[PDB]
């Protein structure tokens, strides 16, 4: 984490570097724990791979989907939201519609690019 | 429009289990398992981060505690148990060569003890400390015996601190508080993050905090509610103050065998003369160290305010006197000389009792018994701060006396553990833009 | 031409490890390191799916009993032994206020007792249950000390049933059958899946199957093999039947230390007079519910036969008797009373006894000692199903007794378990097109 | 699992669901079971992630190779297959030829798409 | 292992094979041994998926990126390099290398193809 | 330009943690846990592939040591303590009918017991081995009674070793030598990769190598440095040679509660009469053997030496005599024999004694009991190998002796795992194009 307090904009020549480690990669007392650490690092890792694989990006770090952007979600201009303020400040708004987002980015994407691209 | 980045910023409070890391003999917190530490723990300082801490809400205390009280546990578990020692015992005084003081302390008792074949008995006998035994209406039985069974510490076991790292799983961090004044809760601007903390040995003491770390620049007053009788207030020191304790009767040990590869580790018979075993602390630097601890709660109470000290009044050992461990061997000293004195605006002796049959951690149930140590023992160490506790009553005017009270380690946990706070990584996120 | 697709409805028969979820004290099954359920344990019915079934042949039963049995014996291991126990015992009656019945039924017997100092013994008494006690040629030795150690349970452990569901990890799922006439066995046209079953309470009992759920219609009659001997045929209810136990002997206990530490329960005196302990069941419900149990039981032997019962015929008395536990303590009722009379075209009240020395799970090694109790006991239970068994001999004519017969815990579960089978989940599989 | 019984056809539009639970995402009794449950989860969902990753697709869901399909795989018309019947009944006769289809689906993809596009 | 001393040109009609078996996919003594087994496979598999999917290829078993061979790094013969010898003896010259290759490959490709294709 | 490539054959010495796996009762090496083998464990050979192996480093001697230890010590665990027997015992001779030489090898010895009822003793007896016992100044006490607590193996587990294979987790795999005259270091050009190595018996015995893989072709000699008089030299044979060894006395045991559950099996009477259970080792067979393994030897010293065998010095019974197990029954042969003659240029019988207090692994601690068989024992073996030292002195002119030495169980393995070594694979890496 050293984008730290950069703007998102400014926060996106680095998503390589934080990505790198995210997964990085007997019992008795401290035994038991770092058998759980490792599980739970795949674990984690993991759960988020699947999600940017049904958001059909895959080939992540940056990536666009078929979803509009609605005015409910913070519209504010993209000179401050992209430009001029954090990550965390971002997150601290935009998280209210996390599970609306969410929703869309999986199912807009799949029911028009699949089933077309099928049909072709 | 809606596009999604992965490698982002962003943090949430967590909580999660933290490892040991070490910097790599089988001593009592097996620091052999951890794994070796990173050569280069170099933090990443977050440039234009604030940050919220609460060292009393801070859950990295809560496992450091539990941790050391189960590796505790397995440590002391394949070891001698010394149920046969619960016989009656004809005691007697070691009258030899007293020197004073040590006139009840030092007790000369036989007892009938299981042997190898277990049809015949054998006569032996052993020292023990006061503290350690029960009159019974000059019969004895071991203090404990009627509550717990007591264990005998496996001999080869070092109760040497090692430092100990803890280190956050992949997908988490540890953020540290770089704010040099923070009070222990609220804000922290300045905030880098580690992998790691930095090593902490697992010191445990009562009343003075020993080998910790200092203060970056003042005699920190830290606590939950300074205005609460109910809170302790922890001091961090910016200066050591040195502390030199002793045990100088030079000891034996017999090693007696109860039954098959059974064997106990008696007291022998002492060489030479008797000692109280007492620690020596600075007096210029003691006091002049409590000087700046006046300065500092004057800040909360007003600076006409009178502050005085006084000794703990009453309890348990292990919260009337300074209880601390060297190289095994148990101390409980008398710290109504330090306590003392009274603020408006040479060396200090601290008699101390030794005792083998120790109940760790405050828990009713499990004793264990601490093997003697036949070499002299010295130790120095750094007192790196205080626990205290601000007095009830009327708590009239402007005077407040403060009190060396403790009990319950997880404060000295705390005391180290302050800066550092848990967090989980969620490198997933969305904002609009137009593509 | 060839083409792939993923999130495809295809599964298979599995068997896989199933975990605990319980709705989140200090029980015997532990059900605080579950985790906590779904709030929202939605089910997806399957439309137009069929599926097969088979709860005499189904895994989820033998990992129920594995758990269960594990469990118990993780429960029980860190408390008291009580091998000290196994000594001569000097025993008489208990005569100070017999009410007829409880002649023989308690005696006050004393022992010679080890003490805190082992090099003194204690003389003690304690009352025992007859069925604990074997008379050697009035001396005495508890029943089983020459088979197993018996080990005290903890005296803070409940025995009280906690539902536990059981859940699929992801990748699996459970399905279960919703034809409300499901005779246990062959396909189930409507089937819906969920990742974890309802809650199924641990409850242990034989003859006499309670606190189980209820068939949604009609009695129904359950079996391998209804017409092989061997085979057991559970009864399932549609409708509960009401249970009162009591145990009103008012009773003390006393505690005993044996050495550091380990201290035992004794039952001390009875306050008041003595009762047989018996259980009442409501008189008109239990034969209507009889005369529901004949009404289907004739549809698999011919509506022109005669149904007859019998109590058990024999064994031990988890086999003979209605065995269950109250609050800790554990019965064994005589179910004479009940399992009468025939079928051709108000209160009971069965005796029962109470015994502390416990060998669960029908096991030869390990006895459980049950701790005294001193409220009094009273339990409301429904009765939910029967375990009966077809007699032998010529059965000839067109008559058939069946009697209530018992053992193997596993049936009890088998008896909630039967709706549910354990699938995986091959998300992965091809079909032609033209692209 | 809400496809059920609809046909492989109309079961399609429905994979992401599916799909979405496959990963989810001490000691003693229960929590021996619940760190393998932990731990087969994981397997299993990276056991058919690397067969998705062979038979080059990745970005799965749906996808297409450049395997013919054969007549002896259940030569049926299309119109029942992919309209009229359920998975659970075209696995039940399409299974036979697993092995077959999976060794077509790894090579005759790999061995003319890559090779070729490291010439071009 | 099959490609064995074949040269690394030869080696490469043959990955798939290899790649295959990389994953494969109580307590006491032996169960203890098992179940880290397994854990480790896991962490090994993803330690190196996520390394592919930073060096954008994800589609993998061969790819290409954007940087050009350094003349230090054994700047010998393709004729050499790509035919007449086996991995492991490139390994053992190349492997010096190792993190400054890696460390182009990440970057050079993420800064101009990401950012690039998001400005289009 | 820089291009990346996957499945690439490449790989690296490493150490990671291989598994059990079986052909899959209950014995002592538990191997109903190992998961069953694959039917079809093909090599793969690697083509135009050198690699470099060394016996004397392999951390795969230490893993199997390790796992058999700790896999012998959790086998051993819940079964009977014999704590109780550490008595004094009264012991005479068994004089009904010696052989001559069994003269005062077997003792009828009695004690004090403990009962059920731990208030009354039994008075029996037993017989034993006179290495088992210990005179006191006709007193005796067992043997490592004053050392270690003796544990009774519980009686129905089997001592009979199993194949035992070894596999690598994914991403690893074992390479395996063929070249059939390697000597455990250095190149060995053709190497096949398997994820399993074949099954190795854990077969335990001291000075012959029994039940072991036999040498392709020449007996092997292979030593870590054959002119250090310090190091074994191992001798793998390319035929067997046939041993027999037998236990001819008839015995019976008696089974002795001791306590609730707890049970001793005794010697009983011996029906019949009695016998030295000596070994057969096939004369010409034997000597034509060690003709061969001296032609072998002069390889390294001489074709003009003199090669001697002498029988093992001293020390204790592992290291003096030939250490085996039939059936669970320990014996210790008298090899001197065998390891006898010179060479320049009918059956053999090895008296053996009887031992059933073992301290296995050369440990102090923890004794096991093994508790007598009834049936008359009969076994047949494959000497398969030799474990040699070269003695010391002037060692002048040209000529040498070689002796019986032994101990250290990791020999035995690494007699077998040889022929192994683990690799990791490195699935990446890159080289030059164009495109
Ligand atoms: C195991 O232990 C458990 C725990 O104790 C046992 O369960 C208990 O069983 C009891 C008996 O069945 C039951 O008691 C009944 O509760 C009913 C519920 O009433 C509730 O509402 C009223 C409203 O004010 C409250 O006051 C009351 O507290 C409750 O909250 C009552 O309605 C029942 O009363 C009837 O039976 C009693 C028996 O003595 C009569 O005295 C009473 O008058 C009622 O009977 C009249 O009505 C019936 C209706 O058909 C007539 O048939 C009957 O002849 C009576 O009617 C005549 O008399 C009245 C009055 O004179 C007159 O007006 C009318 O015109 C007629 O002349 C009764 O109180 C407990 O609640 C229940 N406990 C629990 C927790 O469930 C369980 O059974 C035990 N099991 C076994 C095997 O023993
Ligand atoms: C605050 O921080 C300070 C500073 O770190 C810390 O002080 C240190 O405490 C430890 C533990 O008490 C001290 O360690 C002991 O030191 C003695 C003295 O040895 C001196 O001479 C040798 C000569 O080569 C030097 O190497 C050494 O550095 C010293 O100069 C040692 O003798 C002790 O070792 C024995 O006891 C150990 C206990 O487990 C054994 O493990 C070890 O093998 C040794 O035992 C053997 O000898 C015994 C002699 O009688 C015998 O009885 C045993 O059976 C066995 O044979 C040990 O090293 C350390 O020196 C202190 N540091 C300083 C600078 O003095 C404070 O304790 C700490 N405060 C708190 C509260 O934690
Ligand atoms: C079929 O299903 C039924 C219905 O669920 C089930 O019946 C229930 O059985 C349990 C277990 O026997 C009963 O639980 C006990 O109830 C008594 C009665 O308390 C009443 O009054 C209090 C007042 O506040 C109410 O809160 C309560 O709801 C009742 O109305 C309790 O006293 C018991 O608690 C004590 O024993 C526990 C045993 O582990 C302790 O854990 C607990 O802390 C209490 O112990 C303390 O008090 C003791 C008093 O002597 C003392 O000895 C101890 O040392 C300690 O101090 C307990 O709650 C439950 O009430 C039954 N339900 C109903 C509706 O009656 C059947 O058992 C079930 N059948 C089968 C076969 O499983
Ligand atoms: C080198 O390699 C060789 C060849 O593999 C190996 O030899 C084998 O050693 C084992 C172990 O000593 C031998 O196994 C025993 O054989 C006897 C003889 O039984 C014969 O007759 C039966 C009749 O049906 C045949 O099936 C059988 O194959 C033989 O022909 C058996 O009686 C033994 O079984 C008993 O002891 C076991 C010990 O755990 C029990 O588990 C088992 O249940 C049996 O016990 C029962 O009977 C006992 C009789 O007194 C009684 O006391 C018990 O309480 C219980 O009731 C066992 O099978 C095997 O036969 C040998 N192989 C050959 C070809 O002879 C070498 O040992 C090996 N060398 C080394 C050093 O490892
Ligand atoms: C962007 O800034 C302009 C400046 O006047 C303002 O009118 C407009 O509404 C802003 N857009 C949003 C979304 O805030
Ligand atoms: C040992 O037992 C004898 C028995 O009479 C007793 O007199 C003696 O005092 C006991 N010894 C001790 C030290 O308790
Ligand atoms: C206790 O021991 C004495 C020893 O003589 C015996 O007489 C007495 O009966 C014992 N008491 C009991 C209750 O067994
Ligand atoms: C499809 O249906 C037509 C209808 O006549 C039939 O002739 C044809 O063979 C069918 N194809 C297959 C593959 O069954
Ligand atoms: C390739 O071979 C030619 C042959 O003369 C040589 O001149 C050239 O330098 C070689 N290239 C490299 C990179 O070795
Ligand atoms: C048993 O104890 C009695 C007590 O006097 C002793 O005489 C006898 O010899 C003991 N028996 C044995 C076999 O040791």
């Amino acid at each position: 984490l050293g984008a730290a307090g950069s703007t998102m904009g400014a926060a996106s020549m680095t998503l390589t570097v934080q990505a790198r480690n995210l997964l990085s990669g007997k019992l008795t007392v401290w035994g038991i724990k770092q058998l759980q650490a490792r599980v739970l690092a795949v674990e984690r890792y993991l759960r988020d791979q699947q999600l940017l694989g049904i958001w059909g990006c895959s080939g992540k770090l940056i990536c666009c989907t078929n979803v509009p952007w609605n005015s409910s979600w913070s519209n504010r201009n993209l000179s401050e939201i992209w430009d001029n303020m954090t990550w965390l400040q971002w997150d601290k708004e935009i998280s209210n519609y996390t599970q609306i987002i969410y929703g869309l980015l999986e199912e807009s994407q799949n029911q028009q690019e699949k089933n077309e691209q099928d049909l072709l | 429009w809606v596009t999604v980045y992965y490698g982002v910023p962003v943090w949430k409070d967590a909580e999660t289990t933290l490892f040991c890391a070490s910097d790599a003999k089988h001593n009592v917190w097996a620091t052999h398992a951890c794994v070796p530490t990173d050569p280069n723990p170099q933090e990443i300082h977050l440039e234009n981060v604030t940050e919220e801490f609460n060292m009393w809400k801070n859950n990295m205390v809560e496992q450091m505690h539990t941790d050391i009280i189960s590796l505790w546990d397995q440590s002391l578990k394949p070891c001698v148990k010394l149920t046969p020692l619960c016989v009656t015992l004809q005691c007697t005084n070691v009258t030899n060569n007293i020197t004073d003081d040590m006139r009840g302390e030092l007790k000369n008792c036989s007892f009938n003890m299981t042997t190898e074949l277990r049809d015949k008995k054998q006569k032996v006998y052993s020292l023990f400390y006061r503290l350690d035994v029960v009159q019974i209406n000059k019969e004895y039985r071991l203090i404990n015996c009627n509550t717990s069974a007591i264990t005998q510490a496996c001999p080869k076991v070092s109760f040497e601190p090692i430092p100990i790292h803890y280190c956050a799983p992949a997908g988490f961090a540890i953020l540290k508080c770089k704010d040099k004044k923070f009070n222990g809760t609220g804000p922290c601007p300045s905030v880098s993050t580690v992998q790691c903390t930095h090593g902490i040995k697992p010191v445990v003491s009562t009343q003075l905090l020993l080998n910790g770390s200092l203060a970056e620049e003042e005699v920190m007053i830290r606590s939950e509610n300074i205005t609460n009788n109910a809170k302790n207030i922890l001091v961090q020191f910016n200066t050591p103050v040195q502390i030199n304790c002793t045990r100088p009767n030079n000891n034996t040990r017999k090693s007696i065998r109860i039954g098959p590869g059974q064997a106990f580790y008696a007291t022998g018979d002492i060489i030479g003369d008797i000692r109280q075993a007492h620690c020596n602390v600075s007096k210029a630097t003691w006091n002049e160290t409590l000087g700046k601890v006046v300065k500092q709660l004057r800040k909360h109470f007003g600076n006409n305010t009178i502050i005085r000290f006084a000794n703990s009044s009453g309890g348990d050992l292990e919260v009337t006197t300074h209880s601390f461990n060297c190289g095994g061997e148990f101390f409980y000293c008398n710290t109504s000389g330090l306590f003392n004195s009274t603020w408006i605006s040479d060396s200090i002796t601290l008699p101390c009792r030794i005792k083998q049959i120790i109940n760790m951690w405050q828990r009713i149930g499990q004793a264990m018994y601490a093997p003697p140590i036949q070499g002299v023992i010295r130790c120095v160490s750094n007192i790196t701060g205080l626990i205290l506790t601000r007095d009830g009553g009327s708590t009239n005017s402007t005077t407040e006396t403060f009190r060396p009270g403790g009990g319950d380690m997880r404060d000295n946990w705390r005391s180290e553990l302050y800066k550092y706070k848990v967090v989980k990584i969620e490198p997933l996120g969305v904002a609009p833009t137009r593509c």
